[PDB]
RNA sequence: AUCGAGAG
DNA sequence: ACTCTCGATG
């Protein structure tokens, strides 16, 4: 019944938890706050 | 706990004679209080009970799948077909006296699970034990035979009550109480107190 | 054979999914639930089965659609604290600490999703003859 | 001894969401200024509409209630339906109209008359026959 | 903050709590093991030298016993290892650390300790099993259930401090709280539902059961009350036998709606001289209300009599309820057929109105309310319509319920549950909301991929026509899931920010007290209030009284 | 009219017409002077501050003003004689009992009422579920919000 | 400096904290076999004995009530009224 | 075990909220409470 | 708004009036407008009340708002507590917040203020200015482990 | 006879369906309680495990050994181990039976209750023999052994009361119903529309006369007729279950009476 | 694990009824309800006791040690 | 762990007597009797059999706490009637009824088949 | 010491 | 910016 998908480090069963993040190479436009001098910012995280 | 976020500990155990009983002589393995129903709105608990009762009697496997066209009415009809109150109620008798109960009781099989929070693994008591080295206060942990933190909020409660002597007792005789020597001049702990 | 597709959210943005496969066809029972008639036509994909929106822990809950959602959440939290048989080889493993139920039992009310989670083979609880009643007050 | 004696005519019977106690509304067949409201255990002594019940108030027939032994004891009733209550209000409608409020373990009663020896006392035996 | 403002202490314990209907209010169930563990130092006096000698004779492991014996020199004798654990001549002045016994004053506590009632002094009743058993009516000030809740218990180590606990922190002394000038304890759950079930005019009790109930009261005069019914069968009413628990000289008067000294609905409440004249006893009376019976008995007869009253009421009502029974099934969530039809058609006409308003707004005929957007006006209207729908259907379901309906019975008693619970379980769970507005368009111009774009219909923006009895659709289920999610989130956030705010308030108003001139000052002597509370009264001894000089006409006033 | 005040006068009166078992058909053995001067002299004993200077006395009358209003309202001659029909003994008992209860209702010096207040406000904030209300609004208030989320102007 | 026995403004009634402190102190004295100034009459618990000893005003203690300025008023236990 | 092997963690506008796009990809009910609620999700 | 108003005959009668609610706040110029009652006008910003109508009006508004928050949930807290909080917030002359910027800058004991928020820096600046600790503060006696002047310890017991 | 009456409706080895006439409710209830809990029975109380290479844990096996129904016919001429003047246990108080099983064939070797072998001297008393109502003649399935798995242990059975442990329970479920027409009105029926059509009609309705709507409520009626069905487990025959129940209740009343006789001593 | 020797609720012996239950299932090709009915399991508590049970010992015997 | 022994439900402790007769101080000619190691099985029956005696004014039993196997039975009789005799008569009546029931059941059983 | 999971 | 309970790894 053991499904696996885990490692064995020093006899201890370890599980790598999936890490959530923002996708790269995506263009996103954001409205800045009121006290801010800039009104809009179109940014992109290049990977 | 059941299978609907209905958790709770054991209050007491009753032998089968003290337990309430149906005319069939069936005694409950478990008694829960109705007040844990309307405020939490776990209707599916009741539905599980009814379906599991019908499946128990008929000897089939009750389908409790999410989005299906299985209704309380059909289940009720099935339960009636097997010769019971369609809504799961059963006339029961008080075990102590043998006299009937006025209100009938919702009675039937329900899948309960035993959680891992048991008392003998939780229970703790300490009357003067091992202290820490840095602060000379009771150590942290039940397994290390430690004491319980008399928190800031506890202190505030004792202030609100007015029990000053108790507050002093908790903060000295109960925990770390130390005697130091002070110079009458600079007022620091410079004193080399060569006793005896 | 192009009968099933893999769709992520980004592509999910531009399709029209049918909830049930019976929503493609052109007096009732008051007992059942009020389901809105399909006011759409141009479908492109159809859901396999809505009950798959749940996770592994939530798929153990009987009639979760008849419950207040936070109760489903709480059960999803406490399902991971129930005892039973976690593995068949529990007697040949040397775990730090493990609890095994004396007499496990497959629930009388099950989900169709329990079939794949092997819960009917490895249950975690017992069918107790419950009674909702005010008794001794204990 | 006796404090009151009259015959009333049941004008209305009302089971206000009950099934063991009905509120009864009657009037005296002697005084055209006398009426009566009274909670009655229908399960024990059934009271239909348009009935002529004989009603009596007494002060005797404190100490603990001994079971009716044997008896072989002064019942001082031989009625059909007997209750014991407590007066708690003396409402004066007019100078020619005085009402009293009795409480028989919750089963209330409002007796409206004119001419009375009904003092605010625990003694209140209500005896009804026929 | 971790070692000075609050530090770990000895002579303390912690365990899972459980309820116990047969314990007095100011009592606490203490497991035998804990009783043997925690100890109290007692100086050898001529009054107790015998008892102490017996305790030392028992030693540890056996309760009641002793752990250590301190002599004059200050040497500690360990009774579990010493070679002279059997023969000890207790000299006067010696200390004997004995086990915690019955009627010892201990400090019961439950984190988080928000107010002073979170730490109250209880009497110890050493019991079997490993749980802290407490009285039901003390659940409220501690804010605790028994779904795994743990509580802490501290033990005083001198006469003066246990005097402090018994004379200041005692539970009966904390009954009427100076927080809301009202009692914070009362009759709840089974005792409340039961005391509602018992005080009905249909509730009659025959001889034997009456005798048992009578005997169940510890403060019973041993005098059988004359039955309300003499012939043809001697019967007692619930009110009648419940009157035994209520002390003499107790006058309680409360008028509800149609309460006219005759009360055709048996509502309101009239109680004269410890005898309930009429009215059904429930939350408005025996609960933790302002003009409640608990408040009256406390202020009149005293805290002890009031706690003993908790005891009595609980014992009797729990007995009667035990031999009467009460339950709840799915049948208590099933309204009649035609009722369900009216509910359905109500939802239908609601969605019809929403449809009409929608079509109107799309026709550019919708005139915006002054100070808001056309679309905002539309949203407001639709939401209001759906709310009125849920309330309409819900009230239909409530009206359809019978007086034998267990849910409705608990609602009546005020034990647990309310209208909306019935409304959602039986009729229609209503519109789901996230951040105020209804389910917004996660996907482009639509809430779910199963909808077409720009679909502002009720079912699309998260309206659930179905009830919990009927069952939710996938869309409805997911939207409801969103609502609940936000619920749990803002719940956690709320408990956090409150957690901080409480501490801030405490650390701000820390050193403020009333000096010996009724002047509220601090550590600097700075006057905050020249007279405390602007009147100089303690909040505990204050009740809401009417000022019948301020109202009425001048003619009525003069008259 | 309904406001939190010390000493429930109603319970005291209804206890008086029960302890002495007074009938509602009997002339009271009282005088106008008894009631008027009696009540007027009852207010003299309701002490909160016990100084001998003018300031403390003014603070005293200002402290007992409301409760004295209630006292006069309930113990008016017409009301005393006609509404309850109290006797001499019953009336004196009422006065003495009122004074006693008032003296009991005084706050005890040493009462750490700061912490009591902080908890009496902080605790009910825990059991909390169109302007901003609830916990965020409370947080704005305690922090003294320079820029509150929903500033409003109610104009009459 | 001090405050004369006349012109004392503090409450003539004993506060609950004063009562608790006195009962605790006296019970502490009794707990170490100190002479009792009243008839025991069966009572053995030092707290109960202290309570009975207070009810008969047989307690030779005094209360130094502190005013915020630095002044202080003395109130003998025999003189203080116990209405609680 | 099955549940743990399919878990999602999230570091650091409203990420806790059950977003519409979570439909069919993330369980709506299965999530911790009190602290990492909404942050920790299950597939 | 509905409103209870004394009728010329005596009894309080419901007399409904028109009241202008407003998103936006500028009390300094709205109350001087001809047409409205400049004595009953009110804003939910006790800051502006404190700036325009004085510190006492600011006190009243502050209590009004706090009481409004408490009673918004349907709960009830006695007057003296909220009055105490508001008073201690308003006795310094202005509006003192319940934070590290407000009351924590007061002229109280060093240990007391150090037992909250900014701990070490307080001890630093107290050590620099050479402050004197009265040790009549609660948390100070808590630190020193002495019986604080609290309720029971609010006096002295002697023998006569 | 002269007092309470019995009418046996059905009778078999496992069940007794009868009607109790002319009895107070409390006596019927008390009889039921005694029959359930306070009847003496022989069952495994001690287990001495020598070798255990089976899947099941030691005490796991010991538990289900305890529940095994043993012959308790002549249990009355057996004695409580706490009463006997012997060390631990002897032949006058306890019955010792061994269990020796081992995996032989390649197939799974089952271990039943028939494999238990009485060792101690019964000296005439019918006792200790494990009840086998099984058709094949095996009895209770105790354990399952593989190829080379061995289970060797020794059981010491002692006299016990079901009030101390449910393993000493001589009976299972006792059916109990009085007044199948609710003519006493001890139960307020829950309903949605009709009270009679929703609630099923009891079998025992055949043995009593239905109420007439023209008749008022009988407020002076008590509980006389009771319908009982006692089911045995096998350790003790049904008739002997109810009889020894009666004699037990009688004896424990007689003990109180005797105590009253004893309290008159100076 | 293995079939519970006696029913939890009442106390009826159901340990000798497992193999017979299996035979009534596979040999006579009956449904679970009728199989349970033939074994004298009238009450649904014992009926549950057998129907609900999962024989895990058969998987445990798959190991050699 | 802290659970009491099972035999403490029917086996008397050290020095614990079966019956404790106490003069009730409430009403005259009344008595409260403490039954040790007994439950409702005996209490309910004896109490119900005491109410049959028409020379008995009061008769009620109670179990102050389910943890402990003991119950208190209060009995009040008419003057000239010692309550112990009422208890004895009740007990003997019970025993007689039970004996008759045993005989009857036996005679009824001797007429059955299967 | 820190980190991780869980309990109200 | 509440008390607990364990587990890991330096
Ligand atoms: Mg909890
Ligand atoms: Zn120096
Ligand atoms: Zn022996
Ligand atoms: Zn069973």
């Amino acid at each position: 019944f053991d499904m696996g998908g885990y490692f064995i480090i020093n006899g201890s069963e370890k599980v790598l938890i999936a890490q959530e993040r923002s996708a790269g190479n995506i263009v996103q436009v954001f409205k800045k706050a009121a006290p801010s001098p800039i009104s809009h910012v179109a940014e992109i995280r290049s990977a | 706990a059941s299978r609907h976020g209905q958790k709770g500990t054991i209050g007491i155990t009753y032998r089968r004679e003290d337990m309430p009983f149906t005319a069939e002589g069936i005694v409950p393995d478990l008694i829960i209080n109705p007040h844990a129903i309307p405020s939490r709105m776990t209707v599916a608990h009741l539905i599980e009970c009814l379906l599991s009762k019908v499946a128990a009697l008929s000897g089939n496997e009750g389908d409790a799948s999410p989005f299906t066209d299985i209704t309380v009415e059909g289940i009720s009809k099935l339960l009636r077909e097997h010769g019971y109150q369609s809504r799961g109620f059963e006339v029961m008798y008080n075990g102590h006296t043998g006299k009937k109960l006025m209100a009938q009781i919702f009675f039937g099989p329900t899948y309960y699970q035993r959680l891992r929070h048991m008392v003998d693994d939780k229970i703790h008591a300490r009357a003067r034990g091992p202290m820490q080295v840095l602060t000379r206060q009771p150590v942290e942990g039940r397994s290390r035979d430690g004491g319980l933190r008399f928190g800031e909020m506890e202190r505030d409660c004792m202030i609100a009550h007015g029990a000053a002597s108790f507050l002093k007792e908790r903060l000295m005789e109960a925990s770390d109480a130390f005697r130091v020597h002070i110079c009458g001049i600079c007022g620091l702990m410079t004193v080399i107190a060569k006793l005896n | 054979e192009g009968l099933v597709e893999y769709i992520d959210a980004e592509e999910e943005e531009s399709i029209l999914i049918a909830m049930q496969p019976e929503d493609l066809e052109p007096d009732v029972d008051p007992a059942k639930r009020i389901r809105v008639s399909h006011h759409a036509t141009t479908f492109t994909h159809c859901e396999i089965h809505p009950s798959m929106i749940l996770g592994v822990a939530a798929s153990i809950i009987p009639f979760p659609d008849h419950n207040q959602s936070p109760r489903n959440t709480y059960q999803s939290a406490m399902g991971k604290q129930a005892m039973g048989v976690f593995l068949t080889n529990y007697n040949v493993r040397m775990d730090t600490m493990a609890n095994i139920l004396y007499y496990p039992q497959k629930p009388l009310g099950t989900t169709r999703a329990m079939e794949y989670l092997k819960f009917r083979e490895l249950p975690a609880g017992q069918n107790a003859i419950v009674a909702i009643a005010c008794y001794s007050g204990y | 001894n006796t404090l009151f004696d009259d015959i009333f005519q049941v004008s209305e019977v009302d089971p206000g969401r009950y099934n063991k106690v009905c509120r009864i509304e009657a009037a005296s067949t002697t005084q055209d200024q006398c009426k009566l409201t009274l909670d009655i255990n229908v399960e024990l002594f059934p009271v239909a509409a348009q009935d002529s019940l004989t009603v009596t108030i007494a002060s005797s027939l404190t100490r603990s209630w001994r079971p009716p032994q044997a008896g072989d004891r002064s019942l001082a009733d031989d009625y059909d339906y007997v209750m014991y209550g407590t007066a708690y209000k003396f409402e004066e409608v007019s100078k020619d109209l005085i009402a009293v409020y009795y409480s028989f373990g919750g089963l209330l009663m409002r007796l409206e008359g004119n001419y009375l020896n009904n003092l605010k006392q625990e003694n209140a035996y209500l005896l009804i026959r026929r | 903050r971790g070692n000075l403002m609050g530090k770990r202490v000895d002579f303390s314990a912690r365990t899972v709590i459980s309820g116990d209907p047969n314990l007095e209010l100011d009592q606490v169930g203490v497991p035998k093991s804990i009783a043997k563990t925690l100890t109290y130092p007692e100086v050898v006096t001529p009054y107790n030298i015998d008892r102490l000698t017996q305790l030392v004779r028992n030693g540890p492991n056996e309760h009641p016993g002793a752990k250590y014996v301190i002599r004059d020199s200050g040497d500690r004798i360990d009774l579990r290892y010493s070679k002279r654990a059997g023969d000890i001549q207790l000299q006067y002045g010696w200390k004997v650390e004995r086990h915690i016994m019955d009627n010892d004053p201990v400090l019961f506590n439950r984190q988080p300790s928000l107010h002073k009632m979170s730490m109250m002094a209880h009497r110890v009743k050493v019991i079997p099993y490993s749980t802290f058993r407490l009285n039901l009516s003390v659940t409220s000030p501690y804010n605790a259930d028994f779904d795994g809740d743990e509580m802490n218990l501290h033990v005083p180590q001198s006469e003066e401090t246990r005097a402090e606990l018994s004379q200041l922190c005692a539970v009966p002394l904390q009954i009427v709280s100076p927080q809301s000038n009202k009692p914070c304890m009362g009759i709840v759950q089974d005792t409340l539902c039961g005391i509602r079930k018992l005080t009905l005019r249909d509730t009659f009790i025959e001889l034997d059961q009456v005798l048992n109930m009578l005997y169940w009261v510890p403060d019973w005069d041993g005098v059988i009350p004359t039955p309300a019914i003499i012939k043809p069968k001697p019967l007692w009413s619930g009110k009648q036998i419940l009157s035994v628990a209520i002390p003499n000289g107790i006058h309680l008067q409360r008028f509800d709606e149609g309460t006219t000294l005759l009360s055709p609905k048996d509502n309101g409440m009239l109680i004269i001289d410890g005898q309930i004249i009429f009215g059904v006893v429930e939350k408005k009376t025996v609960g933790s209300s302002n003009g409640g019976l608990i408040h009256v008995v406390t202020r009149e007869k005293g805290p002890q009599v009031c706690a003993k009253l908790f005891g009595n009421i609980q014992k009797v009502v729990n007995f009667w309820l035990l031999h009467n029974g009460f339950s709840t099934g799915i049948g208590d969530t099933i309204a009649d057929g035609p009722t369900m039809r009216e509910i359905t058609e109500t939802i239908a006409e609601a969605k019809k109105k929403v449809l009409d308003v929608t079509k109107e707004a799309q026709a550019n005929l919708l005139t915006a309310k002054h100070g808001m957007t056309l679309r905002e006006s539309f949203e407001d209207n639709v939401v209001r319509f759906l709310n009125e729908a849920r309330d309409k259907a819900g009230r239909l379901a409530e009206v359809n319920l019978k007086d034998l309906n267990n849910v409705k019975q608990m609602v009546m008693a005020g034990s647990k549950g309310s209208f909306i619970n019935i409304a959602q379980m039986s009729a229609c769970v209503g519109q789901q909301s996230v951040e105020g507005k209804r389910i917004a368009f996660g996907f482009v111009d639509r809430t779910l991929p199963h909808f077409s774009k720009d679909d502002y219909s009720p079912e699309s923006k998260g309206f659930v026509e179905n009830s919990y009895l009927r069952g939710l659709t996938p869309q409805e289920f997911f939207f409801h899931a969103m609502g609940g999610r936000e619920g749990l989130i803002d719940t956690a956030v709320k408990t956090a920010e409150t957690g901080y705010i409480q501490r801030r308030l405490v650390k701000a108003l820390e050193d403020i007290m009333v000096h010996y001139d009724n002047t509220t000052r601090n550590s600097l002597g700075n006057v905050i209030q020249f007279i405390y509370g602007e009147d100089g009264m303690d909040a505990a001894h204050i009740e809401k009284q009417s000022l019948d000089t301020i109202g009425g006409s001048d003619a009525a006033f003069e008259k | 009219a309904n406001w939190p005040l010390p000493v429930n006068i109603r319970r005291i009166i209804q206890n008086a017409q029960q302890t002495f078992h007074i009938d509602h058909t009997k002339p009271s053995d009282l005088t106008i002077k008894d009631i008027v001067l009696g009540v007027k002299d009852l207010q003299e004993n309701l002490l909160v501050l016990r100084g001998k200077n003018e300031i403390i006395q003014n603070a005293q009358r200002d402290a007992v003003t409301l409760f004295c209003c209630l006292l006069r309202s309930r113990l008016a001659t017409r009301r005393v004689l006609q509404e309850y029909r109290l006797t001499k003994q019953a009336f004196d008992w009422v006065l003495s009992n009122i004074e006693a209860q008032f003296l009991r209702s005084v706050v005890h010096p040493g009462e750490m009422v700061g912490v009591l207040a902080a908890q009496s406000i902080g605790e009910p904030a825990t059991q909390m579920t169109k302007v901003t209300s609830g916990v965020p609004r409370l947080k704005e208030i305690l922090n003294v919000a320079k820029n509150m989320k929903t500033p409003s102007l109610t104009v009459y | 400096k001090a405050i004369p026995k006349d012109q004392r403004a503090t409450t003539p009634y004993m506060t609950k904290y004063e009562r608790a402190r006195i009962l605790g102190t006296r019970a502490l004295q009794i707990s170490m076999n100190a002479p009792v100034f009243v008839d025991l009459e069966g009572e053995t618990d030092p707290l109960r004995i202290a309570m009975k000893e207070l009810a008969e005003k047989k307690i030779p203690l005094v209360i130094r009530r502190y005013l915020p300025d630095g002044s202080f008023e003395d109130w003998s236990v025999e003189e203080l009224i116990v209405d609680l | 075990t099955l549940s743990h092997l399919r878990r999602t963690n999230t570091p650091i506008a409203k990420p806790r909220q059950l977003h519409n796009t979570h439909w069919g990809l993330v369980c709506p009910a299965e999530t911790p409470e009190g602290q990492a609620c909404g942050l920790v999700k299950n597939l | 708004y509905d409103r209870k108003v004394p009728s010329p005959t005596g009894e309080y009668v419901k007399e409904p009036e028109w009241v202008l609610e407003t998103d936006g706040v500028n009390l300094s110029e709205v109350m001087t407008v001809p047409g409205i009652d400049p004595t009953r006008i009110y804003t939910n910003s006790f800051i502006d009340i404190m700036e325009v109508l004085g510190i006492e009006a600011g006190r009243a508004a502050l209590y009004k708002e706090v009481y409004n928050v408490i009673a918004s949930d349907g709960s009830y807290v006695n007057y003296r507590h909220m009055a105490l909080l508001v008073d201690v917030m308003t006795t310094q002359g202005g509006l003192t917040s319940v934070t590290r910027h407000g009351f924590n800058r007061s002229n109280t004991g060093a240990l007391m203020r150090c037992s909250f928020e900014e701990t070490v820096e307080i001890l630093f600046e107290a050590g620099a200015s050479a402050e004197l600790d009265d040790c009549r503060g609660v948390s100070e006696n808590v630190i020193l482990g002495q019986m604080a002047p609290i309720g029971t310890g609010a006096f002295d017991v002697m023998i006569d | 006879e002269e007092g309470p009456q019995v009418k046996i409706r059905e009778a078999s080895k496992d069940n007794v369906d009868f009607i109790l006439s002319n009895v107070d409710l409390a006596m019927a209830n008390s009889l039921r309680r005694v029959m359930i809990a306070e009847i003496p029975t022989l069952a495994i109380d001690s287990v001495e495990v020598e070798t255990n290479t089976t899947v099941l844990a030691d005490e796991f096996i010991a538990h289900r050994l305890g529940l095994i129904p043993l012959q308790s016919m002549d249990i009355e001429q057996l004695e409580y181990s706490r009463d006997c003047f012997c060390e631990d246990h002897c032949d006058k108080c306890s019955v010792v039976l061994t269990l020796q099983a081992f995996g032989e064939s390649e197939s799974t070797t089952n271990v039943y209750s028939k494999d238990l072998v009485i060792v101690s001297n019964l000296m005439g008393r019918n006792i200790g023999h494990p009840i086998i109502q099984d058709k094949e003649g095996n009895g209770v399935l105790i354990c399952k052994l593989r190829k080379g798995q061995e289970l060797k242990l020794t059981c010491v059975a002692k006299k016990g009361i079901a009030k101390e442990h449910a393993k000493w329970g001589p009976a299972a479920a006792i059916e109990f119903e009085y007044d199948p027409w609710n003519k006493l009105k001890h139960t307020d029926y829950w309903y949605e529309q009709d009270s009679a059509k929703e609630w099923p009609q009891s079998k025992n309705c055949e043995y009593e006369d239905p109420p007439n709507e023209g008749d008022p409520f009988d407020y002076k009626a008590q509980a006389d007729t009771f319908y009982m069905n006692v089911e045995s487990v096998g350790s003790i025959p049904v008739d002997q279950v109810v009889v020894r129940g009666i004699d037990t209740l009688q004896k424990k009343v007689a003990s109180i009476l005797l105590a009253l006789t004893q309290m008159d001593q100076d | 694990m293995i079939v519970p020797v006696r029913c939890f609720s009442c106390g009826k012996v159901v340990g000798d009824k497992w193999e017979s239950y299996l035979n009534l299932l596979q040999e006579d090709e009956l449904d679970e309800g009728t199989a349970l009915s033939r074994l004298g399991l009238k009450r649904y508590c014992c009926r549950r006791m057998i129907l609900t049970h999962v024989d895990l010992i058969e998987k445990f015997l798959r190991y050699n040690p | 762990m802290n659970a009491p022994d099972r035999f403490e439900l029917f086996l008397l402790g050290e020095g614990e007597s079966k019956l404790k007769i106490d003069p009730d101080t409430k009403a005259p000619n009344a008595v409260v009797i403490t039954f040790e190691k007994e439950d409702h099985t005996l209490g309910n029956l004896i109490r119900a059999e005491l109410l049959n005696d028409r020379k008995v004014l009061f008769a009620a039993y109670k179990v102050e706490h389910p943890f402990f196997a003991r119950f208190k039975l209060r009995i009040q009789t008419t003057e000239g009637y010692d309550p112990k005799d009422a208890l004895k008569n009740a007990c003997n009546s019970i025993i007689n009824k039970l004996g008759a029931l045993k005989t009857n059941f036996e005679t009824e059983w001797n007429l059955q088949t299967l």
